[PDB]
């Protein structure tokens, strides 16, 4: 079954891409949320 | 004229017998 | 053998050739 | 005409073949258009 | 004429397909508009 | 002339088919356009 | 001329054969082109 | 002219859809604007 | 020439279709732009 | 030429057949292009 | 007539030949159109 | 009549193919529509 | 009628998807609205 | 030359009669 | 039977063969 | 009738031998 | 040579036949290719 | 030479068709492009 | 019949050829539909 | 019948492809919805 | 040479022509 | 060169549409900016 | 009638058959 | 003219007809 | 050999005359 | 029978000719269908 | 060779026909590609 | 070679079309970007 | 049997010579 | 039997082509799907 | 053998005829396939 | 060998066409890709 | 067999023609697939 | 390798477009950020 | 086998095209994501 092997390889590559996307999205979200919280807390403190 | 009439009748008979196959095959082919 | 022999044979050959030409003509789509 | 009988047979055979053809055309065209319209409408219907 | 009968049948088959299609469209569109208005009006009111 | 009879019969067949075809085109086109316009306006209004 | 007499007899026989062929040709072409026009216009209505 | 009648019917159906879309959009816009004005006026008053 | 006459007829048939099409476009676009501007200007003013 | 009469008949028959062909071509092409343009313009006209 | 006897013998021989041809034609066309209908309907299911 | 046998066999073949084709159309169409509707609603709800 | 059964099954599956979409959208909207109201009320209280 | 002239005339007659069918069928077929 | 008999028969066979070949040639599209 | 019977048998033999090639070629061609 | 005389007579007869064929061929091909070019260019204008 | 006459007639037919086709292309293309540009700019300006 | 043996040989040869054809049709159609479905499903599966 | 066996095999091959496709859809959709909700809920809460 | 000579030769020519016409008829698809 | 004239006419029509789009966009932008500035200035004054 | 008569007629029939077969062979595209 | 004359001519006509039928049969695609 | 040479010349003449029509028709057809 | 002897000699000669034809037919069809299958499958891989 | 003159005439006629063909091919292909490229570029050029 | 001359002409015709297309693109893109930046910068400044 | 053998050899020669043209034309046509 | 040899050779040719085709399908499909998934996730994560 | 002498003379005549045919076949096929390859590759460049 | 000459001439014709075609492909592809990339980046930068 | 030499010549000629065909098929298919893949990949590569 | 050169030229043109896009985006971002910071600082100062 | 060699060459040609395509994708995607993140992070920080 050539199709079965091909579908499995495509799904394995898809899972790889998700692993990388989740790593990058954590970094981007962390950065923007950090800036927002920093500005908010400093403003409230002063 | 006898051999001409019967030889011509043989030609028409041959056309009639085979044409029945040709028409059937062509009609069914274009039908599908 | 005899003229009549050749005559009868030639006639029978003619009708069987005309039938064959008839089949070829009828099989032209 | 010694071959008039052969022509008469061909004529009665031809009208039968035409009836056969029209019957098969209607069923094949019906299924073809039906399947095509089904796929078209289901996609348009979302 | 086999042609006329077949043409009328293909038109009736298309008509019934249109009826089925419109029913599906209403169901899908109703849910889509309903969800959108639900989220919108909830935010506007509260 | 058998040739004239053949042409006349085929001309009549063509005329019938054109009439039946145009009728089905209008019904199928109307459904497709109707579904598209409905989905477009229902989203604009909502 | 013996050949002249044979040709004159053939001319009369030929008119019978071409009359037979024409009567079959007309009906057959009326059927094949009608099933061709039918399939074409149904698919054009689409 | 079958096409002329078909185009006119499609435009008539289009005008019908607009009539309904405008009715719905008036209701939705009225509702959201009403909530906004109510909240704004009450806040200013108090 | 039958060709020239047919070509001129197909061009005139296209021209009349373009006229019908432009009328439909104006109706649809008018409603679309009108609804959008209505919702926009109402929010801006009130 | 003993068969010159047959050629003369074929020549007068051929010019008649060409007229038949052009007449049927114009009607079939006219309907085909008309239906195709109708579907194209209605989709472009939204 | 010697030609009459030859033609009568040919008539009997012809029925044998056309019987042979028919028995082959039926089976062959049953196979070719079935593989044509098969390939067509599989691709239509798509 | 060998001709009737040929027509009957081909009519039976066509009927079988139409039945099998319609079954496969339903399964393949169901999957395509199911995937599309799933992706559409999961984004609206989320 | 294979098409009728297929259309009914597709509409039944569509209704199933809507049932699930509405359940999920209630949860998501409830969560976001809850956070907004909580923050708003606590800010007003203090 | 008599049998040649009349035999050739027979061939031309046959071509002329059948060619009328061939042209009619071909023109009508490509016409649709 | 007689030479004239064979001659006349052969001529009639020739014209009917030439007509059949003419039909086959004319039916070639 | 002897020469007619054997000449006709020759024609049928020729059709049968060649038709085997024609059918094989046609079936294999439409098969692919 | 009797064969030489027969061939020389045939040469003269052949020029008549090929002259007839050419006069028919020209007109027929002028019509078929013109209806082919017509159908092609109309569809290309589209 | 009948061959030269045939070529010249077909060359003239082709030239006429090309001219007529180009004219219809311009009109149909102009309408399609005009509708698209109108809808694009009317949304940008609004 | 002196050529009955030849017909009998052709009949036994024809049934063998039909088996050969069906075998090759199944393998070619199987691969064609398989590749086409694979490409279709992978695109729908994103 | 080779036809029936092949049709059943093509249907089973389609069924297994649908299974593979749905698995891939779930993986891709899960990541897509997950990332979107992650970014949304993080912003709403913090 | 002899009538029998012509008769036998004509028969052999006939069967070989009928076979050739048979091949042409059978090769018409 | 028919194409050169057609391209020039299409570009001339495009330039016409831009002239109208710029006129409308000036009016719309002027209106919204005017409302914003009016509300802002009156609020600052009071 | 005479042997020479049959001989000359047969030759003229042969060339006109060969021309017809030539047309059929040449018209095969 | 003579029986031998007719015999030789008939044989030469036969081979040239069989070649022409061979060309027609071979040109069938 | 005389009747063979002239009968063969007749066959070649027939092929040459008709082949001119066949080539012209085929070339013009595929040309468009 | 002189005809019987001629037919028996022809039977032996026929087996030589059909043996020659078969040895050529096999190789030629092995080449043409292989270049047909080649072009088809390359384009299917696409 | 008594028919060498006929071959020489055919050879001088063939080279003329090839020139005719190439001339007509260039004009038809030129118009076809020109119209197709015009439509493609105008759509890409918006 | 007529081929070479035609190929060079089709390449030159494509080159001139690309020139016309790029001119149209610049006009359309210029207006699009200009209107967008106009609305954006006006809002940012005032 | 002499005239049958040589007449049959003439038929096979004709098929062989022309078949070489047919195969060449067909192969080259489907090749492109 | 030369017929069996021909079928066996063609069956072997088909099997080889199917294997080679499936391999190329997998590589080309993998690239297309890989590019699409990469562009989709990189935008979601960013 | 008189038949042997006739066949030997035919062999020499055959080489002349097949030499003529080959010289025409080469040029004709060089032209038709070149106009076929021309039309194909121009459309592929597209 | 006339066959070798025919093959060599056709091989040379094919090589010339492939070279000319590839050149035109590059120019036309470059324009299409250039227009698309220009419109994409000009909107991202603006 | 007096014509065995002719068959032997045809056999040695056929194997040469098959080699010619395969050579031309490979070059034409190679260019066709190459151009098609180039256009496909450049569009996917944006 | 014509494809290699074409791909390299397309990538070189793509890199050129990026160079221009980055230059423009720096100017636009600088302008909007400058206006925002200016307004913010002046408001805080006063 | 010429087939095997050609199939391997077409696969290698596809592989090298995929390499060129991926390089172009990275360049375009890198600029796209870079510009988007640049505008986003600049606004978030300042």
């Amino acid at each position: 079954d050539p199709a079965k092997a091909a579908f499995n390889s495509l799904q394995a590559s898809a899972t790889e891409y998700i692993g990388y996307a989740w790593a990058m999205v954590v970094v981007i979200v962390g950065a923007t949320i950090g800036i927002k919280l920093f500005k908010k807390f400093t403003s409230k403190a002063s | 004229m006898s051999v001409l009439v019967y030889s011509f009748a043989s030609f028409v008979l041959g056309w009639c017998l085979r044409s029945g196959i040709t028409y059937f095959t062509r009609l069914m082919e274009t039908s599908s | 053998a005899d003229f009549d022999t050749i005559y009868q044979a030639m006639i029978q050959i003619s009708v069987v050739l005309c039938f064959a030409l008839g089949i070829i003509a009828g099989g032209q789509r």
